[PDB]
């Protein structure tokens, strides 16, 4: 078995690099370890260096992965940009042998910002009309919105990017009250909020 | 220069330890020394194969899930098997989920859904790996082959 | 009467047999991380001077000490240790820098007289440093 | 009848009185101890012998006045001895030439002790003599006094024995240590004498004389002495047997004696008194 | 000269200067998973860091390590987080000694026991640092936390 140590990364600029644990928790098991980022095209740009980029975990073991910033400030200052980090377990008969690619996001964040992280959950705003629902994010951080409700009639997961918007389905014979809850930093779960139409 | 102790580090909630189960296949030239149904040939014995994402964080809700590798020459979505000298011919893996639909190999995120997890406890996720003709007749030799699953968190 | 006698005489005080030439004091170890604030000291040691065979009229016996001193007025330390210095008083708690003289009485019934003593280390400024502790307190007795 | 002393002075004519300066030099003698030899010391004259011859004569009632008036004993008189003070006239001595010649008289006194003595200091009153003169030419007699005066501090013995010294200083080496005494008694006859000791005493078996140092005094010790080798308590006779014409010794020496406990430094006096007496 | 006192003795070095390594140092207790926490009292692995002592007094025998700074407010004998609103509520830095025993924060010198140091020669006091729970559920976040540490020696 190979996990991550978190289900997202923040990158915050002016930061030297983060780190991200990576563990393998089966004593029989010996992968190869091949770990890179993408930008939100999904293309290898050379924004992030990882390191180390490729080794061996053998057995029961836990390593820390590196990311470094090679961006040189060219990235946006207003708001968060994504990213995706990939990390690869590759295991060293006619058989069918798999590898596990876990991916989460990276999030560039540039310092400075007004609104303070904890704080943008509250500001989504909501747009009830055809059948869709449009999402409004005024913040400068990607929010990741999930349990979103009509009622008990539940929806879609979605990813409101900052200073933007993103439409789901939506049928009218689901409930009228509009619920929904977000993903902080840290992968937890963030109290349930009152949806604020218009 | 006072004698000062720094302590940091992090508490998150984390994702979920993935371990993939190899898909064996066993047949002996079993429906391919009685083939040629058309070169639709489908019908083979699917052999199951799980992902067992345990333990998992109290994060995880709903996960992004995906195949990727080297597709059929002759069907987009058929995975290509070994091309060596000791291979069989005219044959590509074909995946399939728990509903024995095909699964879009090589697919894009903008494609692909959200499978819900149960936050805390363990969540399996079921595959089939059966083979299907691209050709006829097909031939005598090995079926290996290697293949990624791709799980984005939430 | 018919005659008249006058006899005049005199009784000098006569020196006595001092028993004690050399009192040798032994601190021991001390140190280092006990003695790094001001005013940091060992403990006490008795010491005693004895005068023995102290012909009759001498009723007092005045010792009178004498040393080279540092610049806190305790003795100085002679030895390779720093920040630290040697401290003499009488048991009744009087300090006998160098130049200082104290007095007792001879006990008649022992024909005899004792000086109780007492000596330390002590560091005034504080921070004494490792080395050795020599110390020479010289001392001679007029009597009364 | 005109007299003056040895002095040259000039004894002043009259029916009243007169202070005679003299000279004494007492002296013990068996029997009688002298007091005076007033015939060294007192000379007369008659300045017209040719014409008038003097006499003189000694009254009774003449006898010792002042610090010798408690005492009695012989006067000699022209060579003889009449009881003193007198009680009767003597005979009569003439003066019958302008050679000054003495008045022979010379004043003694009864022993009344073994070694004592009486101070007489100068310009004092020693005796009082009454003198009777009568001439060969009428019938008229006078009498005047003769006051006679010491002029010169002596000691009137007043025993049979005497002392090498009547006052006796002596200086112990310092504590502790002795030194002796030197003090002697001769008899004019062979006699038994004895001394005793006296002064201020400090322990309850009196043998240890207090020290009475006046400027910076020890304390602890006192004065005591010894002959031979024995203490000599105080208020205690002892003997020194036959006495006579040759000096002996008391064989006296001075020691210090403990009496306090504890000894202070400082100087030592004791004054201590011998008397004698016949044993 | 008639009479002497004389004094012998020695001034021994009994201790250690902090090598300049650990004057000041961080101790990072990493990642750490919200989940693992089940009920007050539970603890992470432990991370070691340690103290190095040089140069070292040729009479010294022994030290009395000691940790202070702000206590958490439910349990006293951990660190306590800062309170900002990224920070990790619900959890406390224990410290422990090289046979991985509680040294409590803010210990009297009576708490503490010795440890035994080589004369004359450098010297290393090696520890662990790990997490503890005070409430739960544990809030995920920060960690960061501060703590002075003082020596007592024999």
């Amino acid at each position: 078995g190979v996990a991550l140590g978190a289900t997202r990364v923040i990158y915050p600029a002016g930061q030297k690099q983060e780190q991200l644990a990576v563990t393998n928790n089966d004593e029989n098991s010996t992968y190869l370890i091949q770990s890179w980022v993408e930008n939100a095209d999904g293309v290898k740009d050379g924004r992030f260096i990882v390191t180390p980029p490729l080794f061996a975990m053998k057995g029961k073991k836990e390593n820390t992965l590196r990311i470094l910033d090679a961006t040189n400030n060219q990235l946006p200052q207003d708001r968060e940009s994504l990213f995706w980090m990939n990390v690869k377990a590759i295991p060293s008969e006619n058989t069918l042998q798999l590898a596990i690619i876990s991916r989460i996001k990276l999030y560039y964040r540039p310092a400075k910002l007004a609104l303070p992280p904890d704080q943008a959950a509250e500001k989504l705003r909501f747009r009830r009309s055809a059948n869709s629902l449009t999402l409004i994010n005024p913040t400068p951080y990607y929010l990741t919105v999930t349990e979103l409700n009509a009622g008990t009639r539940v929806l879609e997961n979605a990813l409101v990017p900052p200073m933007g918007e993103s439409t789901v389905k939506l049928p009218s014979d689901a409930g009228s009250n509009i619920t929904y809850r977000t993903i902080n930093d840290y992968g937890a779960l963030t109290p349930k909020m009152t949806g604020v139409m218009e | 220069a006072d004698s000062t102790i720094t302590i940091r580090g992090y508490v998150r909630d984390n994702g979920c330890s993935v371990a993939a189960e190899s898909t064996n296949f066993t047949v002996d030239l079993m429906e391919n020394a009685a083939k040629q149904f058309n070169n639709i040939g489908a019908t083979t014995p699917v052999v199951p194969f799980r992902i067992l994402l345990s333990p998992c964080g109290n994060a995880v809700s709903a996960v992004k899930v995906g195949f990727t590798g080297v597709a059929d020459s002759h069907n987009a979505n058929l995975l290509a098997l070994e091309n060596t000298v000791s291979a069989a011919a005219g044959l590509g893996i074909q995946l399939l989920n728990e509903q024995q639909n095909q699964i879009p190999l090589n697919a894009p995120s903008s494609a692909l859904s959200w499978t819900t997890l149960t936050p805390g406890k363990p969540n399996t996720l079921n595959f089939y790996a059966r083979l299907m003709a691209t050709q006829v007749p097909v031939t005598a030799g090995h079926i290996n082959a290697t293949a990624t699953f791709t799980l984005e968190y939430q | 009467a018919d005659v008249t006698i006058t006899v005049n005489g005199k009784v000098v005080a006569k020196p006595c047999t001092v028993s004690t030439t050399n009192a040798t004091v032994d601190l021991g170890d001390l140190y280092s991380f006990s003695l790094m604030s001001a005013g940091a000291a060992s403990a006490w040691h008795d010491v005693a001077l004895e005068l023995t065979n102290c012909p009759v009229g001498t009723s007092r016996v005045t010792a009178s000490f004498s040393g080279a001193a540092d610049s806190t007025g305790y003795y100085k330390n002679q030895g390779t240790a720093q920040n630290i210095q040697l401290e003499l008083q009488d048991d009744s708690g009087n300090t006998l820098n160098t130049g200082a003289t104290k007095t007792v009485q001879v006990d008649d019934s022992s024909q005899s007289a004792h000086f109780p003593l007492q000596v330390r280390a002590l560091t005034v400024n504080g921070g004494a440093t490792q080395g050795t502790i020599q110390a020479v307190i010289s001392i001679t007795y007029t009597y009364s | 009848f005109a007299c003056k002393t040895a002095n040259g002075t000039a004894i002043p004519i009259g029916g009243g009185s007169a202070n005679v300066y003299v000279n004494l030099a007492p002296a013990v003698n068996v029997g009688q101890n002298l007091v005076v030899d007033l015939s060294t010391q007192i000379f007369c004259h008659n300045d017209y012998p040719e014409t008038i011859t003097d006499y003189v004569t000694l009254q009774r009632g003449s006898a010792y006045g002042g610090v010798l008036s408690s005492f009695s004993g012989t006067v000699k008189y022209n060579g003889s001895s009449y009881p003193f003070p007198t009680t009767s006239e003597t005979p009569r001595v003439v003066y019958n030439s302008r050679t000054d010649k003495p008045w022979p008289v010379a004043l003694y006194l009864t022993p009344v002790s073994s070694a004592g003595g009486v101070a007489i200091k100068a310009g004092s009153l020693i005796a009082v003599l009454i003198l009777r003169q009568t001439n060969n030419y009428n019938s008229d007699d006078f009498q005047f006094v003769w006051n006679i005066y010491a002029n010169n501090d002596v000691v009137v013995p007043t025993g049979g024995c005497d002392v090498s010294a009547r006052d006796v200083t002596v200086t112990l080496p310092d504590y502790p240590g002795s030194v002796p005494i030197p003090l002697t008694v001769r008899c004019d006859q062979t006699q038994s004498v004895s001394y005793t000791l006296s002064g201020s005493v400090a322990d309850a078996g009196n043998s240890i004389f207090t020290n009475t140092a006046s400027f910076s005094p020890a304390q602890g010790v006192g004065v005591q002495l010894t002959r031979n080798g024995t203490i000599i308590p105080a208020n205690n006779t002892v003997s020194l047997g036959a006495v006579g014409t040759s000096a002996v010794s008391l064989g006296l020496t001075a020691n210090y004696a403990r009496t306090g406990g504890q000894v202070t430094a400082g100087n030592v006096q004791s004054i201590i008194g011998v008397t004698f007496v016949y044993q």
